[PDB]
RNA sequence: GACCGAUAGUGAACCAGUACCGUGAGGGAAAGGUGAAAAGCACCCCGGAAGGGGAGUGAAAGAGAUCCUGAAACCGUGUGCCUACAAGUAGUCAGAGCCCGUUAACGGGUGAUGGCGUGCCUUUUGUAGAAUGAACCGGCGAGUUACGAUCUCGUGCAAGGU
RNA sequence: UUAUCCUUGGGAGUCAGACUGCGAGUGAUAAGAUCCGUAGUCGAAAGGGAAACAGCCCAGACCGCCAGCUAAGGUCCCAAAG
RNA sequence: GAACAGUGGUAGGAGAGCGUUCUAAGGGCUGUGAAGCCAGACCGGAAGGACUGGUGGAGCGCUUAGAAGUGAGAAUGCCGG
């Protein structure tokens, strides 16, 4: 029937700049998978990407509340035997901080291929200068 | 040992993707004409870099 | 009568039932004998009393 | 201009000249139809019912009766030997929308 | 007199074949396999139906949100107004109206506003 | 126009000639019976002979210029098997397939 | 059956080790050249109905004909010569286009003789009637003699 | 003949109690169809031949002996749509794009991507089952018949019925 | 208030049960143990929830719908809704 | 025909039907092309049934009733491929 669906045609995105310094680390990428999905638009499509681009500065002054700093490990696994590997949240943020916003969003964002393809849009700098100025993006703050 | 399953028409074509000839290493004989191997007399009218062999 | 347009008296003769074809019928399979033991086999049951 | 009507148990947005397809009415082919719950007229003069728009009414005449392509409804329930089949053509009203009566 | 198997038995598997067309391999191809799978087409379709419409409501529910969000609602608190205000006008309107005129859901969420701050 | 040759229930087995035939399909008459000459497989004989009976077709019955044509098709079919069997150890015998080959080649103008 | 089928005596492999599925004979029944289970074996078909009912189904079959105007009685039935000619002609006079059921008295050799080659007609002495020939015959003929005849018996 | 019609009917429609198996007693197959008529393809061409392509014959040769029909599995040739970042009981529902155009229908093919989704059967308290069965396709393959008993239904006649 | 109940006759199948809650035994007041009693569900029940999960919670699938209200369970994102 | 109610289901009971071969009686079809086979986007609540085209080259439907070697996906089933 009549349930309008977008698509590659259709689907218009937008460039965001979203600032990390302050925030904490889950509830900003709540809302920035979020919006990486499309779910701010009306013309939502489930199969296909209706997200826009978000660009996040000052990834390395995300906040973490209790201690997680010290106490959040992040593993991984080689695959080889005994092959677990570790980070703790501080090592993280000092040294990965773009992979620690990117594992965080990651997990936020739906699990195969249009999830994938959607990642895609996110850019995490370390600094407070991105490179794309050429996309003209908005500065975009986040709601509650 | 033995196939577990019967393999698919599907990934026997797949497996068979390298099982293929090539072209013959060929050239035309400046002599006669006919091809001919590449570094090989020539097979139709004997001839090797220009020189009659089989005489 | 005319041998064209016979038609028997309602209710005197029925349709046989025919186990064994399938599931539709409510009779495939075990063919209304239940599931095995002596009263399933063919020959089967014990003799009457 | 376009309204939002409730016909069947369902709604359904119309413009003028539409030809939509909804549950059976009691008509016939040539019949003119009138839909007297009109839910929202939209365009220029935007009309907001509560529930309905008082007094609005869409026309419209019915092309054909029918029924919809058929669905094979099939059902199994596995080592358990039930099956079900059952074939269904859902009936419909073809109409084509003459005029919005806001 | 003597039944032969004769034709019966290739017109019903036939008929199954048919309906195994562009399935996968063997699938359309041999018929104990293509009737599994038409048997189980049918329970997914049968299933599919009846989430079809799940599905629908809530792809809509989410435009909505996304639109009521945009006039500075949630789509609870939207659709709590439109019930208070007498609005009827379903889902499937709604969402269609976030999408194609959104000025008409502007009205529909202010009517909304109106209700939610009495 | 095309001329069409076939040699039915050659034996050698339908896998072994298309090898061959995968090399020619499509090649100008010339070229292809140069890549039949030069490739040592027992079908290049027998398909070059195919070729070469079709080329003659070309000619004779059709008086098309055999210096213009091109195999247009050229594909194998599987013949009729003729069944062996094989002794094997303990008592058992096993089956071999003699495998025969329809072989076709069609040639046509450029 | 399986014990009628030539040959299949022994056992075609041992019960246990080869593999194959257990089999007792190769004629048992899903062999192919098997033994069929339960087809036809030569019977009878026949039954009596009681001798009343038998009455009254040829009643039923004569007196339906008499309602559908299909029955003609003939003052008497007497061909001089035993020929098919005459008869063809006796049944063209009397409007017999389709099937005739004709029955005399007793034995009539012409009339017998004459209609026995035309495809359709039947000649039957009055014992002879019965009711499939009736209901399969769409006229009736029936000497007068033959009428005097069947009500002596039937009544 | 409300018997069979080539896996049927005899084991045997055919050079069958043959071939084949076994020391022997004994066991015991497979295998029907050119055409109305051989008119069974003169002749030419490629090829050692086989086999083809023409030409003829014929109503038909895509009826040419492996000769009525000629299903499926299985094997190929061509190509409209898709496919080399993807995790797949293979479908289903949602769905663009591209290609088509029908028993004209709220059409057909393909299917990026999204949601959901552990074959079938048997046997089990319970099986996606790491229980059982099936390589696939085809054919064949299992509550019958006789005589008795009993109940329901039907019909005829009825203190009688046969 | 509800529509069962009984009799006679025809035809069966079943006689491996499972878990859950509650009341007992056996056991070690062990067992997804065993054996009774009692209610439920599974068996023979699909749908929603409990990640997945016969037996738990909610609830009984004649079909169709791109309508609506709720149950258990939920409403930051995966994932509908604070 | 209205209203009201109902329509998950294994073993299993009951009912209504579909299709197959043969027979009888009507009635028909077919060399201006039967059955069979292939294809299709048609029709029926299911079993199933048509229509059109192709192949095929001589037989076959329909109606009513009768009679059954009457329906296969499984048997480590048998035979063939
Ligand atoms: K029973
Ligand atoms: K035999
Ligand atoms: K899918
Ligand atoms: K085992
Ligand atoms: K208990
Ligand atoms: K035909
Ligand atoms: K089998
Ligand atoms: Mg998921
Ligand atoms: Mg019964
Ligand atoms: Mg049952
Ligand atoms: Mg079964
Ligand atoms: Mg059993
Ligand atoms: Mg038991
Ligand atoms: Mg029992
Ligand atoms: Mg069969
Ligand atoms: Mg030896
Ligand atoms: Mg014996
Ligand atoms: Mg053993
Ligand atoms: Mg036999
Ligand atoms: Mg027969
Ligand atoms: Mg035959
Ligand atoms: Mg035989
Ligand atoms: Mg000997
Ligand atoms: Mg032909
Ligand atoms: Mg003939
Ligand atoms: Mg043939
Ligand atoms: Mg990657
Ligand atoms: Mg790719
Ligand atoms: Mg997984
Ligand atoms: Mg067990
Ligand atoms: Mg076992
Ligand atoms: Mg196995
Ligand atoms: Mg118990
Ligand atoms: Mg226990
Ligand atoms: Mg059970
Ligand atoms: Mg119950
Ligand atoms: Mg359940
Ligand atoms: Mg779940
Ligand atoms: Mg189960
Ligand atoms: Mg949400
Ligand atoms: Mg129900
Ligand atoms: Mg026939
Ligand atoms: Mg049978
Ligand atoms: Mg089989
Ligand atoms: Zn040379």
């Amino acid at each position: 029937r009549t349930t309008p669906m977008a698509n590659a045609s259709t689907i218009e995105r937008k460039w965001l700049v979203v600032d990390a310094a302050g925030k904490t680390l889950g509830r900003l990428s709540s809302e920035v998978a979020a919006i990486l999905r499309g779910k701010h638009k009306p013309t939502y499509t489930p199969h296909v990407d209706t997200g826009d681009h978000v660009i996040i500065i000052n990834a390395e002054k995300i906040e973490l509340t209790g201690k997680k700093l010290t106490d959040k490990i992040y593993y991984r696994h080689t695959q080889h035997p005994g092959g677990l590997k570790s980070r703790t949240a501080l090592e993280m943020r000092t040294n990965y901080p773009e992979k620690m916003l990117e594992l965080a969003i990651k997990g936020m964002l739906p699990k195969g291929s249009l999830g994938r393809q959607m990642f895609k849009k996110l850019n995490v700098y370390r600094g407070s200068e991105h490179p794309h100025e050429a996309q003209k993006p908005e500065v975009y703050e986040l709601r509650g | 040992a033995v196939p577990f399953r019967r393999t698919s028409k599907m990934k026997k074509r797949l497996r068979r993707t390298h099982f293929k000839l090539n072209v013959p290493g060929m050239t035309e004989c400046p002599s006669c004409g006919e091809m001919k191997l590449s570094h090989r007399v020539c097979k139709a009218c004997g001839s090797y870099n220009g020189k009659d062999i089989n005489v | 009568m005319k041998l064209h347009e016979l038609k028997p008296s309602e209710g005197s003769r029925k349709t046989r039932n025919r186990v064994g074809r399938g599931i539709g019928s409510g009779n495939g399979k075990t063919a209304g004998k239940g599931h095995k033991g002596q009263n399933a086999r063919s020959g089967g049951g014990v003799r009457p009393g | 201009m376009y309204a939002i009507i409730k016909t069947g148990g369902k709604q359904i947005k119309v413009e003028e000249g539409q030809t939509v397809y909804i549950e059976k009415l009691a008509a016939e082919a040539g019949e003119t139809v009138t839909f007297e719950d009109v839910l929202f007229v939209g365009g220029d003069n935007v009309k907001v019912g509560n529930p309905t728009v008082e007094g609005a009414t869409v026309t419209a005449k019915v092309e054909k009766q029918g029924r919809a392509k058929k669905i094979t409804v099939f059902r199994y329930k596995p080592k358990k030997n039930v099956h079900k089949k059952q074939g269904h053509r859902q009936p419909y009203t073809k109409v084509t929308i003459e005029k919005i009566n806001a | 007199p003597r039944v032969k198997g004769g034709t019966v038995t290739r017109k019903r598997r036939k008929k199954v074949l048919k309906l195994a067309k562009g399935y996968f391999g063997s699938k359309h191809t041999l018929y104990k396999v293509a009737n599994q799978q038409v048997m189980k087409s049918g329970n997914y379709a049968f299933r599919d139906r009846r989430q079809k419409k799940r599905d629908f409501r809530k792809l809509w529910i989410t435009r909505i949100n996304a639109a009521a969000r945009m006039n500075g609602l949630s789509y609870s608190r939207l659709m709590h107004g439109l019930k208070l205000s007498g609005i009827e006008v379903n889902r499937k309107m709604l969402a269609d109206l976030a999408v194609n005129d959104l000025t008409a859901f502007n009205q529909l969420a202010d009517a909304a506003k109106a209700q939610l701050n009495k | 126009m095309q001329a069409k040759a076939v040699a039915r229930t050659v034996r050698i087995a339908p896998r072994k000639a298309r090898l061959v035939m995968d090399l020619i399909r499509g090649k100008q008459v010339g070229e292809a019976v140069s890549i039949l000459n030069l490739t040592p497989r027992a079908a290049s004989p027998i398909i070059e002979k195919v070729l070469k009976s079709a080329i003659a077709n070309a000619e004779h019955n059709y008086e098309m210029d055999a210096n213009n044509l091109v195999i247009s098709q050229a594909f194998v079919d599987e013949g009729p098997t003729l069944k062996r069997f094989r002794p094997r150890a303990m008592g058992r015998a096993s089956q071999i397939n003699k495998r025969t080959s329809h072989i076709t080649i069609v040639v046509s103008e450029k | 059956n399986r014990s009628e089928v030539r040959g299949g005596g022994r056992k075609p492999w041992r019960q246990k080790g080869t593999g194959r599925a257990r089999q007792g004979s190769i004629r048992s029944p899903q062999w192919r050249g098997g033994g069929v289970v339960f087809g036809p074996t030569p019977r009878s078909y026949s039954y009596k109905l009681p001798k009343k009912v038998r009455r009254l189904a040829i009643k039923s079959v004569l007196s339906s004909k008499v309602i559908d105007n299909n029955i003609i009685v003939l003052e008497d039935l007497t061909l001089d010569t035993a020929k098919t000619k005459e008869m063809a002609a006796i049944l063209k006079g009397l409007s017999v286009e389709k099937k005739a059921l004709i029955v005399t008295a007793d034995a009539n050799e012409a009339v017998a003789l004459s209609a026995r080659n035309i495809p359709g007609v039947t000649v039957v002495e009055a014992n002879g009637i019965n009711v499939l020939d009736v209901v399969n015959h769409e006229k009736l003929l029936i000497t007068k003699a033959a009428v005097e005849k069947v009500e002596e018996v039937l009544a």
